[PDB]
RNA sequence: CCCGCAGAAGAAGCACCGGCUAACUCCGUGCCAGCAGCCGCGGUAAUACGGAGGGUGCAAGCGUUAAUCGGAAUUACUGGGCGUAAAGCGCACGCAGGCGGUUUGUUAAGUCAGAUGUGAAAUCCCCGGGCUCAACCUGGGAACUGCAUCUGAUACUGGCAA
RNA sequence: UAGCUAGUAGGUGGGGUAACGGCUCACCUAGGCGACGAUCCCUAGCUGGUCUGAGAGGAUGACCAGCCACACUGGAACUGA
């Protein structure tokens, strides 16, 4: 079975920009959509839906700016294997700034750059370059 | 017995005191409880050549230490602000 | 210690002129200085990437009379010292005392300057010294000693340095023979070619 | 106006009837200085012959690719079949401290920086390749702000 | 490979062997030396290597060799042994520093006179 | 200065028991050109 | 307020005593993972009422015994 | 520490020069004598042997062994592999252990933030001074990646409940 | 190196130390440690730190400084805070 559906979703994410894809639908959940509204907000991602009652299908429509996919890299990090909890000093910049590292923070699911203003620390869920 | 007195640190014939509050068996340049200043004597014109807490030497002084007296003898060319 | 073998030689090695015996002649004109650079004048070598890179650090050593020991100890002060690591080492060799005295004028070469400031006859501050590597500190005051006032090697020096590209980083008054460094030099303040990313990149392996 | 620089040359051969072949091969690179950088390998029977045929090779195929004051613009991982090349930015490290084969690709690109260790095998022919692709694969500030967030001053700062 | 499995078993350093057994690896050692002969190198080469079999203070009777050009050495008079095997010599692992105790220097040698310990020609 | 031959005992003659000894072996020159005359770099490889 | 801990007890029958195990979570120093990892410890109790697989609640005693220092605090459960 | 001498007067050697790695050719020896760290040179035109000329690298210090680390991503957590190069147990069931879909409530152990105590001084690092200046000496901070207690956040992980 | 331990795990009462305690006895109950590695064998003083390394780590801990241990070998007690 699936141990941990977050890295599903990124996994529909790279396959389906790979594929070259228009959307992708996956099976949904809190932390999907919170993701999501994250990626939705960074731009990295066009407009999602959570539509359905008893089985909500979460799905993304991808964003292709030219001929190359816009999310080039989306590498999962603190998988359950190997959780990484890192604090307010040490956050990652990836690629120096030019792509975002989402974390779980106590006040909620943001990007790095947002908790460093925030001043937090938490769990870094995925490198979104 | 709790004392206040100097250790010897610098070079040769370069010697750089430090008065310390040290338990009075402990060698020149051992255990201390607290370094409380320093002292330096062959500084001429330069920023002091001597400071040293006199707030927390009172406060080591009530207790039972014992003022050596190469410390005393500085402490008494820097009495209170001469 | 000190090179104190032929001193064009070093020169020759370099292909350009060091200024070791920059004096009233242009080269010396009649010994080949142009391509000649021991027996094997007429072998020109292909100078494979490390002998290019060791070839410009001596460049470097050569020109101010440094030796590779007390070099190296600049390149770890250069590179602690904030910025561009380049430029501070040659931020360095210019605060050297010995090549102050020379760019005031005082010194006919460095080697000159390395004997006059050793022979206890230059003061920084009303201070005498001796050291060839003392850091000139930024706004002070280089000057000479009265008994080494009109020695008739400083009036000669001087006068050669009116046909130098007088500096600017210092002036120099030549009323009682006394100058005033005043600022770091910059990095296109002076020398233009002597190349220092080479340097930087020698010592990164 | 271009800085070609020779990396390396070496000698295949081919074996046939009575004996075995000594073809030459070069492998240059020409650049700007500015960031337009190409590989030309080619091979030939003669030494001098060789390069020329590699001179032709590399202007024809150069690569425009835009970077930061002479500097990359974020670390960037340029594998390719033999190596795991990996470049860092190295604000104003004032050194192209690099590789065999890495400096040659570099310091023609106009990179007066850069740090870069050549993980993997070190093969010049394949390390000039992986440092091809992994300046290929960088993105500019506003190229990255022309896709998402849409706005230089938003995804820098 | 597997983070759960560097925990259970972690990842175990190799340690090499140390490439002469010098006895607590000290530069240089002393022995008696019996036993000089001479003897005939691997495939390639071709020559008549003279060696040494040391008897060294540890209790080892290891084989060296005695670089150089002449020597005279006997069944005793104790030399300096150095480390370092040549080639193409089966189990020769040392040298022997020529200069020291009871081995001379090698007469007419000067061009690199410290190694083979030639004093100088005085001027 | 003594030679140490491979062989133990020596019995009944010296100069032909050590014409069997590795001192004597044969030498084969390895040829310029020709048959086995092949290197990768040879001597200086400077191209 | 004062120190005090949880815990499950692994062994029982000690006569006026009981062993504790704590299961605390440590990142492993070099490869990083919050490991699960177990403290033995000897607690004493007068009225020896709880029996074992329980969690209980000790607090650092003075010494009374040979590694023994340990003592009940209260019970949230025996079994069930 | 400062002044005086008809005085340059008392003070330069040490490895290497085939490639890796800055640095070139002639005589003597001819797989013999020897060189070596590795690849390998010497078989009568050796820049690899020995000796001289020059050349380079360093310099009152060089060079060789010896020990550790680096290069070594050839023990890979950061940071590797397993169809054929070394490697998937012959297969399956399965305890401990590891991990585990989704919703809500709760707690706040893990996690994050802030404060306090401690983390000795020295050393290392950053600004400042002092021995003609540098090594060294040294003032003030940072740091000592940590641990524990207390007060909050409590998304994610875990426990409990439905 | 896979089982190890019998004053060993603990209790009650006596004695003892400056002080808690198998630290030491009497009696009683049979437990204790153990794959998160017990016992055993080999080697070794520990820590601040030091040498390297981009960092992470690795190796090592001379001098300076804290602590422990030892004083020809083994053992014991007295004096004394
Ligand atoms: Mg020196
Ligand atoms: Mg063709
Ligand atoms: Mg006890
Ligand atoms: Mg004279
Ligand atoms: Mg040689
Ligand atoms: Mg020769
Ligand atoms: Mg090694
Ligand atoms: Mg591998
Ligand atoms: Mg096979
Ligand atoms: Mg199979
Ligand atoms: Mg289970
Ligand atoms: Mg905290
Ligand atoms: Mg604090
Ligand atoms: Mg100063
Ligand atoms: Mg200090
Ligand atoms: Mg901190
Ligand atoms: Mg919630
Ligand atoms: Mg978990
Ligand atoms: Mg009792
Ligand atoms: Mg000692
Ligand atoms: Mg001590
Ligand atoms: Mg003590
Ligand atoms: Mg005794």
């Amino acid at each position: 079975s699936m141990q941990d559906p977050i890295a599903d979703m990124l996994t529909r994410i790279r396959n389906g920009q790979a594929a070259n894809k228009a959307a992708v639908t996956m099976p949904s959940s809190k932390l999907k959509v919170a993701i999501a509204n994250v990626l939705k907000e960074e731009g990295f991602i066009e407009d999602f839906k959570v539509e359905g009652d008893t089985k909500p299908e979460l799905e993304l429509t991808l964003k292709y700016f030219q001929g190359k996919a816009v999310v080039e890299s989306i590498q999962r990090v603190s998988r359950p294997g190997l959780r990484i909890y890192k604090r307010k000093d040490e956050l990652p910049k990836v690629m120096a700034g030019l792509g975002i590292a989402v974390v779980s923070t106590s006040k909620g699911v943001m990007t790095d750059r947002a908790a460093r203003q925030a001043g937090l620390g938490g769990e870094i869920i995925c490198y979104v370059a | 017995m709790v004392t206040i007195r100097l250790a010897r640190h610098g070079a040769k014939k370069r010697p750089f005191y430090q008065v310390v509050v040290a338990d009075s068996r402990n060698a020149r340049n051992g255990r201390f409880i607290e370094r409380v200043g320093f002292f330096n004597p062959i500084a001429s014109e330069k920023e002091e050549g001597t400071r040293l807490d006199l707030d927390r030497i009172a406060h080591w002084v009530g207790q039972g230490a014992t003022i050596s007296d190469r410390v005393a003898a500085l402490i008494k060319e820097v009495n209170k602000a001469a | 210690a000190r090179y104190l073998g032929p001193k064009l030689k070093l020169s020759r090695r370099e292909g350009t002129d060091l200024f070791l015996k920059s004096g009233v002649r242009a080269i010396d004109t009649k010994c080949k200085i142009e391509q000649a650079p021991g027996q094997h004048g007429a072998r020109k070598p292909r100078l494979s990437d490390y002998g290019v890179q060791l070839r410009e650090k001596q460049k470097v050593r050569r020109i101010y009379g440094v030796l590779e020991r007390q070099f190296r100890n600049y390149y770890k002060e250069a590179a602690r010292l904030k910025g561009n690591t380049g430029e501070n080492l040659l931020a360095l060799l210019e605060g050297r005392l010995d090549n102050v005295v020379y760019r005031m004028g005082f010194g006919a070469t460095r080697a000159e300057a390395r004997q006059l400031v050793s022979h206890k006859a230059i003061m920084v501050n009303g201070r005498v010294v001796n050291i060839a590597s003392y850091q000139v500190s930024p706004n002070d005051v280089v000057s000479i000693r009265e008994k080494a006032k009109k020695q008739s090697r400083v009036k000669a020096a001087l006068e050669l340095a009116e046909q130098r590209e007088k500096p600017t980083w210092l002036e120099v008054d030549a009323g009682k023979m006394e100058g005033t460094f005043k600022r770091k030099p910059e990095r296109s303040d002076l020398s233009a070619d002597i190349n220092e990313h080479l340097i930087v990149e020698l010592y990164s392996k | 106006e271009l800085q070609e620089k020779l990396i390396a040359v070496n000698r295949v051969s081919k074996t046939v009837k009575g004996g075995r072949i000594f073809s030459f091969t070069a492998l240059t690179v020409v650049g700007d200085g500015n960031g337009r950088v190409g590989f030309g390998y080619g091979k030939a029977r003669e030494v001098p012959a060789a390069i020329q045929k590699a001179m032709e090779k590399a202007r024809r195929n150069m690569i425009n690719v835009a970077l930061n004051n002479g500097t990359l613009q974020h670390p960037v991982k340029g594998v390719h079949t033999g190596s795991r090349v990996f470049m860092q930015p190295a604000s104003e490290g004032t050194g192209i401290i690099a590789g065999g084969a890495m400096r040659a690709v570099l310091e023609v690109a106009g990179v007066h920086n850069v740090l870069a260790k050549a993980y993997g095998s070190t093969n010049p022919i394949n390390v000039v390749r992986a440092t091809i692709d992994g300046l290929e694969n960088m993105n500019s500030p506003e190229m990255v702000a022309a896709k998402r967030g849409k706005s230089v001053e938003e995804i820098l700062g | 490979a597997t983070v759960n499995q560097l925990v259970r078993k972690p990842r175990a350093r190799k340690v090499a062997k140390s490439n002469v057994p010098a006895l607590e690896a000290c530069p240089q050692k002393r022995g008696v030396c019996t036993r000089v002969y001479t003897t005939t190198p691997k495939k390639p080469n071709s020559a008549l290597r003279k060696v040494c079999r040391v008897r060294l203070t540890n209790g080892f009777e290891v084989t060296s060799y005695i670089g150089g050009e002449g020597h005279n050495l006997q069944e005793h008079s104790v030399i300096l042994i150095r480390g370092g095997r040549v080639k193409d010599l089966p189990g020769v692992r040392y040298h022997t520093v020529r200069g020291a105790l009871d081995c001379s220097g090698v007469k007419d040698r000067k061009q690199a006179r410290s190694k083979y310990g030639v004093k100088r020609p005085k001027a | 200065s003594r030679y140490q031959h491979t062989k133990g005992q020596i019995k009944d003659n010296a100069i032909e028991a050590l014409l069997h000894d590795p001192l004597f072996r044969q030498r084969v020159e390895k040829n310029k050109k020709g048959k086995g005359s092949y290197m990768r770099k040879g001597k200086h490889g400077n191209r | 307020k004062i120190r005090t801990l949880q815990g499950r007890v692994v062994s029982d029958k000690m006569e006026k005593s009981i062993v504790v195990a704590i299961e605390r979570f440590v990142k492993h120093p070099i490869y990083g993972k919050f490991i699960k990892r177990t403290t033995k410890l000897h607690v004493h109790d007068e009225n020896n009422e709880c029996g074992i697989g329980d969690v209980v609640e000790i607090r650092e005693c003075r010494p009374l015994s040979k590694t023994k220092s340990w003592t009940l605090v209260r019970v949230v459960e025996k079994a069930v």
